[PDB]
């Protein structure tokens, strides 16, 4: 609970922020990591081993 | 708020509209 | 902030500024950072 | 308001909230599960599994239709 | 077991709206939280055994219609088709159940709620796990009847009791668009099972009389019952209920209308594979409406304001997609889009109801904004839901998205073209508009009110649960899925669908095309996304063209209005027919000529004709 | 939960009108009528009028929203509102 | 004030021929994206041979005659 | 008459338009930093007006303002949610008062 | 005020009383006879044909001679 | 009421099904075309009149003659599924209408009035009846589960086979007859109450509460068992489809 004018901004509870932090860099990883498995592929670069 | 006894006694209105019996007696 | 009207409103919305609404755009990825700092570690360390 | 705490409905009325919720709710689960015990009994009856699964799967513990309709050439 | 997927949502209705005065609305929760858990579980281990062991099962109660040959019995199907749409309805339905106890934490008549929603899930496994046409078509009116209950919940309202009745015309219209596609399949092999008519389905090669006019039969059933499905899928001809059905709860939208419900038509096309594959005629016909709904709803969504309006647009593209999806004949990849979206788009609904119950039920986008570092969760979750929904790369609505909009490309033919560029352009929209809701919410200069501002709250534990659950579902199940879905092959299907030989184009659609059509959706993405920023975030706000042309202000109103079609269908449609109501056949037809021509209108002449006879 | 004070009020409602750039803020009382008591053009008094709407979360129907041309009127107002 | 005798049944910037005409334009630009599909030919385009299949095209597991 | 009625009932006219144009225009314009300007320009239109004075061109200028706000006004305006006409309103309402329920209502005899 | 009985009103109440005493209201004008001849008189007929031509389709659908049905 | 709706529409139905189908089979087929008429515009005719009707009891009295227009075009397409489903419907009919007519009465003693629009919000204040009118407004709308559904699908199945015309036109009949079934029910239970009107309200008393479990009990039974009603009559409904055929 922060008042600049009156008005005040409950600050959000510390188990909220590191869930949603948590969540997003899972996401994150996880599309960086298939973009180094499979990223040649949808590319078009490479087939995975059809030629 | 799931552990706190609720305030209704009995069920809001009584059943069929019919007021209970006296007390030690049958409808 | 322009005008009587212009100048009006936007001296009422001086409470607007607040520190934990004024900018958004830096909270517009969350955990960028992490994620790519954890994939770099991975990346690194795969080797 | 003041009127409908004189309503009687079965799904209980605006906000409402029994004293004794607590022992009801574990009656109702009791009945429940008393009631949901023939229904599993009936289905583990007159289900039918025509193809044998690949792996043992639960189902095969209380059902013993397995692979039954494999002569279709005599059924009813 | 199989049984108790199917009742345990019923006997937890029954409890909790018989005798919900004896639990209260904690006790009334519980039971139907509770058994909705346990027939999900159930259905995790009915997916063990039948999709993954290969055994289905097929089980008969009781013979429910028994004429000459209309048999029509309880039965249930659980094949892996079936199965699939389990594991979706029942787990969503247990999701919604969890969100709706801290929903309605505080209105009065919370229990009611619970049990409506506990029978509509009742209703939903009656129609998926359906061996007849008939015990289909009753849980596929069951599912309309428990929408029209739980959209007007608040009685009070009048906007809500509009909505419902309306959403009840167009679903009754739909149902008597299958209720003549059913009549058509008995006619032809005088049974309604699914297993005589798929095994019947390719023999018939006869034509009917039907309406003065000599057609096809298995094509005219087929056009029947794709009416159904447009009914009941909100598509071209009948979809202007699900915009308006937002009136609900917030839970009531993502589960009744998200998830569920508008996937029954498209569900029950591909389960009636077996006999649309035979009919050539209707795959255009469907092929056609699924492009013109993606595109139309697409177009519709990018100007409105409304929070809740804006994802039922989404909806009606994504079931657009499953539908000509479904018309060229790929069944798989249709159910496979299906399961995709029933996760990314009720995450969607759960954080926008997460973030309007904590903003005191605001719902204009135009009234909010800043709210990324106050709701912090919710923000991460809706930013999953909205990449997952424009199939942003590596994720949920990549891996179906995209290969539905390549296999209509590799579809040569004059239907197919048509899909493959209304499809397109939808992808286009579709990211401009997920983006300008993500940009307007969250990330723009804050346009609230202080009060709003001043009692906000995050969402508690039992609103976040399976928001968690949903964003765990909506980053890794489509990859978890992809390949026993939609691989080369795959058996996993076994015989739930049928694609015949000849219309098989799943090889070409991975290897017969340029790269640069497969990174299409992605371009058309990143620039709906680069328009959506530069006219929101950061713009001169060239408004004053709208403010100055005439053209451009009836053309914001056109998009905004829904292409004009609940003004113009009401006044041509319902309003005439309210007309021909009272104005002709109360008016004339039977209200004093008959009289006058009938015992007192003129035939009271015996009173001049009796007291003349003196003479 | 509790509907707040009248003085609660009269504080947000003195500050919006004190928040002006044409009016003179050296004497707002509560009781003062804005065409007599500060001498101001008759439209901005419809933009107060607004600006206290917005600020209190309320619509007034446009009836008697031209009706407040005093800061008794207007508190008085947005104070016998319930919902606000 | 006596109720009128239609009193069971009770976008205002439009008319309801004009909607109706907007309407017609809307769609008929689906006609002519169609009329323009047609045109374009794609069937004669198609860059590979129908598929064949063995067993004269799965005649016997297809339901032809054995 | 005419000088306190005839002429006021315009100056009571003339605020209902500028309520409802200043309303409009920041519904159209979304963003607060934008609003400002807007507002500006749309007081600035009636602030060139004020130097008429005699009853013979204003009325039809305020016929003319109707009728431009009449057809640049947003398709779909602002409504509070409790407001009339809004998504909340009528949500869950207080019950009406003086409503009674009667026990026994058909008992033979 | 101890009575469940309606207080009904008297626009409501003329209002109804006039919705059903409607049997009194026709001019026999131009409206009403084209009204009665066309929704009362034509579409029966169409009907009619309908379902006799659906007959008479069906009939040579098999081969069977049309059947006379008068 | 119930006596002229539950019976007495009755008898014409069965006095064509006992004297008329059987009396003269050839006259009875040169006729189909003008009964399918006939009850074809019937249907569609009654179930729009009462769109723009404003009695409660007027209303549900016009929802009997497009149910009852539906019997005859099940009775004269002379099958299994048209003469045995039209016999369903009859005893659901006689079951739905005559239970609407209770609910009306309900309504009627309390409240000595009848119009519609003095009816509104009694879902808050009398929830029993609430609760017996929707089921009984499903089941008068054609809900599958209801005793309806079974007669009234069975006969669209039976007139399908003979005409695919009249099973088409008498298809609108449950799209209308679900559009008034429903909105009845949303102004005379639904919405706000009016305390000008009428202000003082009782439930259902024991006699109502009893007198409809016979209703909902008889609805249901036919509604997902048919087959104690079906297998009763086959072989008397079989031998009426046939009497001068022989072969
Ligand atoms: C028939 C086949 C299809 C069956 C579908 C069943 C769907 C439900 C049908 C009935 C729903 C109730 C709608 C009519 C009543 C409207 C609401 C009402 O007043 O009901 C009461 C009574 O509660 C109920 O709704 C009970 C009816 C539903 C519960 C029973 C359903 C049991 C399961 C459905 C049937 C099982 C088989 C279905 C499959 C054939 C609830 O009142 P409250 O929520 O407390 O608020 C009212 C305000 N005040 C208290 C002041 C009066
Ligand atoms: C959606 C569209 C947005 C709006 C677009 C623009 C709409 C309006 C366009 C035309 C506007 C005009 O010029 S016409 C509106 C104004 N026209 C005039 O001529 C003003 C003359 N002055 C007076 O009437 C009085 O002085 C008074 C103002 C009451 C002051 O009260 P006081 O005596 O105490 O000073």
């Amino acid at each position: 609970g922060i008042t600049y004018k009156g008005v005040t901004v409950h600050t959000p509870k510390t188990w909220h922020t590191v869930t949603g932090k948590g969540l997003c860099a899972v996401m994150w990883f996880w599309i960086l990591y298939r973009a180094k498995q499979d990223g040649p592929v949808v590319m078009g670069w490479r087939h995975p081993w059809d030629g | 708020r799931w552990a706190t006894p609720g305030h209704e006694e009995r069920p809001k209105g009584y059943f069929m509209n019919r007021t209970p019996p006296a007390p030690g007696q049958s409808r | 902030p322009l005008g009587t009207t212009g100048e009006f409103f936007r001296r009422r919305d001086e409470w607007r500024k607040h520190p934990m609404l004024s900018n958004q755009m830096r909270h517009a990825l969350p955990g960028i950072g992490i994620g790519v700092g954890a994939f770099c570690v991975y990346l690194v360390g795969e080797q | 308001g003041d009127f409908r705490a004189k309503v009687w409905s079965m799904t209980g009325g605006p906000n409402c909230r029994p004293k004794h919720w607590r022992r009801n709710t574990a009656i109702a689960m009791f009945g429940v599960f008393l009631v949901c015990i023939p229904i599993a009994k009936l289905s583990a009856k007159l289900e039918q599994r025509p193809h044998m699964p690949v792996r043992p799967i639960p189902s095969q513990i209380w059902c013993k239709n397995f692979g039954t309709k494999d002569d279709y050439e005599k059924e009813h | 077991m199989y049984l108790l997927i199917v009742f345990l949502p019923l006997l937890g209705s029954s409890v909790a709206g018989f005798f919900g005065r004896f639990l209260g609305s904690e006790g009334s929760a519980i039971m139907t939280t509770t058994c909705v858990s346990f027939s999900s579980i159930l259905s995790l281990i009915a997916f063990y055994e039948v999709a993954l062991g290969a055994s289905a099962c097929y089980l008969r109660i009781a013979p429910w219609i028994s004429s000459e040959m209309f048999d029509a019995s309880w039965g249930f199907l659980f094949d892996s088709l079936t199965v699939v749409m389990l594991i979706v309805v029942t787990f969503i339905s247990s999701l919604v159940h969890l969100y709706s106890i801290s929903y309605m934490s505080e209105d009065p008549h919370s229990p009611r709620f619970m049990c409506y929603l506990s029978i509509f899930t009742f209703f939903m496994l009656m129609l998926v796990t359906g061996d007849n046409f008939l015990q289909l078509f009753l849980g596929w009116e069951g599912v309309g009847l428990a929408s029209y209950l739980l959209i007007h919940f608040w009685f009070t309202r009048l906007q809500a009791d509009k909505a419902a009745i309306k959403a009840m015309l167009v679903n009754r219209v739909g149902d008597f668009g299958l209720a003549l596609g059913i009549l058509g399949c008995f006619t032809l092999f005088q049974t309604v099972d699914f297993s005589t008519i798929f095994a019947c389905a390719s023999v018939p090669r006869n034509s009917w009389i039907f309406c003065n006019m000599r057609l096809n039969a298995i094509s005219l059933i087929c056009i029947l019952l794709f009416i159904g499905a447009v009914g009941k899928s909100a598509q071209i001809g009948l979809h202007t209920w699900l915009p308006d059905a937002m009136e609900g709860p917030t839970p009531v939208s993502a589960l009744i209308h998200a998830a569920t419900m508008v996937t029954a038509g498209v569900f029950m096309i591909a389960r009636c594979s077996p006999l649309f594959e035979y009919s050539p005629t209707a795959l255009i016909v469907i092929t056609f409406a699924g492009a013109m709904t993606s595109f139309l709803a697409a177009t519709t969504g990018i100007l409105q304001n409304d929070l809740k309006r804006v994802i039922a647009y989404s909806t009606c593209s994504q079931l657009g997609y499953m539908i000509f999806a479904c018309g060229i004949s790929n069944y798989s990849v249709s159910v496979f889009h299906l399961m995709n979206h029933a996760f990314f788009k009720a995450l969607l609904f759960l954080s926008a109801g997460s973030v309007i119950h904590a903003m005191s039920d605001e719902q204009d986008m135009r009234k909010m904004g800043g709210l990324a570092s106050s709701f912090p969760l919710t923000y991460a979750m809706m930013l999953i839901g909205s990449l997952s929904l424009i199939g942003f790369p590596f994720l949920t609505g990549f891996y179906s998205k995209d290969v539905i909009l390549e296999l209509a490309y590799t579809k040569y033919t004059i239907s197919g073209n048509f899909a493959f560029w209304l499809g397109s352009v939808s992808v286009l929209f579709t990211s401009y508009y997920s983006f300008r809701l993500l940009f307007l919410t969250f990330l723009v200069p804050t346009n609230s009110f202080g009060r709003d501002i001043s009692r906000c709250h995050d969402a508690p534990i039992p609103m976040a649960i399976p928001l968690i659950l949903l964003a765990l579902g909506s980053l890794f199940v489509g990859y978890l899925a992809k390949d026993m879905m939609i691989g080369l092959g795959t058996n996993f299907w076994a015989n739930s669908l049928l694609v015949l030989p000849k219309n098989e184009i799943l090889a070409e659609s991975e290897f017969a095309a340029p790269t640069i059509i497969k990174l299409i959706p992605i371009l058309f993405s990143t620039l709906g996304a680069f328009v959506a920023y530069n006219v929101n975030l950061v713009a001169d706000q060239f408004q004053r063209a709208f403010q100055t042309s005439t053209f451009c202000n009836r053309l914001y109103s056109f998009f905004n209005k829904r292409w004009f079609f609940d003004q113009v269908l009401n006044d041509f449609l319902v309003r005439s027919f309210l007309r021909f109501g009272y104005e002709v056949s109360f008016e004339a037809l039977d209200k004093g000529a008959i009289e006058i021509l009938g015992p007192y209108g003129i035939s009271y002449t015996f009173r001049r004709l009796a007291e003349r006879i003196s003479q | 939960d509790d509907h707040l004070s009248r003085e609660a009020v009269v504080d947000r409602v003195l500050d919006v009108v004190k928040s002006f750039p044409k009016v003179d803020p050296s004497k707002v009382t509560p009781e003062v009528h804005f065409q007599n008591d500060l001498g101001l053009d008759s439209l901005d008094t419809v933009e107060i009028v607004m600006a206290i709407e917005e600020e209190f979360k309320l619509e007034i129907p446009d009836k008697e929203a031209d009706k407040i041309d005093s800061c008794s009127l207007a508190i008085e107002y947005v104070y016998n509102h319930p919902m606000s | 004030k006596p109720l009128s005798v239609n009193d069971e049944l009770m976008a205002d910037t439009v008319g309801k021929y004009e909607a109706l005409a907007w309407l017609s334009g809307g769609l008929g630009f689906f006609v002519g994206l169609g009329l323009l599909a047609v045109l374009n030919d794609k069937a004669s385009k198609v860059p590979f041979t129908p598929r064949v299949y063995p067993y004269d095209n799965l005649r016997v597991e297809l339901g032809g005659e054995p | 008459a005419a000088y306190f009625a005839r002429r006021a009932a315009q100056k009571e006219r003339v605020r209902i338009l500028y309520r409802r144009a200043l309303k409009d225009t920041l519904n159209w314009a979304v963003h607060r930093h934008i609003f400002y300007r807007d507002a500006s320009d749309l007081r600035e239109k009636f602030n060139v007006n004020q130097d008429v004075e005699d009853v013979d061109r204003i009325d039809k200028l305020i016929a003319h303002g109707e009728a431009e706000y009449n057809k640049w006004r947003h398709p779909d305006p602002y409504i509070v949610p409790w407001a009339p006409g809004g998504s909340k309103f009528c949500r869950n309402p207080t019950p009406p008062a003086g409503i009674e329920i009667v026990y026994n209502y058909g008992l033979e005899d | 005020g101890g009575g469940m009985e309606t207080n009904k009103n008297k626009f409501i109440e003329d209002w109804g009383s006039a919705r059903e005493n409607l049997e009194h209201n026709f001019r026999w004008t131009r409206r009403n006879f084209a009204l009665i001849g066309i929704f009362g008189i034509a579409l029966p007929i169409i009907v009619y044909k309908g379902i006799v031509k659906d007959f008479h389709m069906q009939d040579e659908d098999a081969g069977r001679p049309h059947r006379k049905f008068l | 009421s119930v006596i002229l709706a539950g019976i007495l529409l009755k008898f014409g139905t069965y006095g064509f099904l006992r004297f008329s189908i059987p009396m003269f089979p050839e006259a009875t087929l040169c006729f189909t075309p003008f009964i399918y008429t006939l009850s074809a515009i019937a249907i569609i005719y009654t179930s729009l009149t009462t769109l723009r009707q404003i009695d409660l009891k007027k209303i549900i009295a016009y929802s009997s003659v497009a149910h009852m227009n539906l019997v005859t075009i099940g009775m004269f397409s002379l099958n299994i599924q048209g003469i045995g489903g039209s016999i369903l419907l009859m005893l659901s009919h006689g079951l739905v209408s005559s239970a609407l007519f209770l609910c009306v009465g309900v309504l009627y003693d309390r409240h000595k009035t009848r119009l519609v629009r003095y009816y509104g919000g009694l879902v808050s204040t009398m929830p029993n009846f609430s609760t017996i009118f929707f089921f009984f407004t499903l089941a008068n709308m054609s809900l599958p589960g209801t005793s309806s559904f079974i007669g009234e699908f069975l006969i669209l199945v039976g007139a399908f086979q003979r005409n695919s015309l009249v099973a088409t036109l008498a298809a609108l009949g449950m799209i209308l007859g679900a559009a008034y079934s429903l909105w009845l029910y949303n102004r005379v239970v639904s919405g706000n109450l009016k305390p000008d009107f009428l202000h003082k309200f009782s439930d259902l008393n024991g006699r109502e509460v009893f007198i409809f479990i016979p209703f909902l009990v008889g609805l249901v039974w036919m509604g997902v068992y048919p087959k104690v009603f079906l297998d009763c009559m086959h072989t008397s409904v079989s031998n009426l489809v046939q009497h001068g055929k022989f072969h």
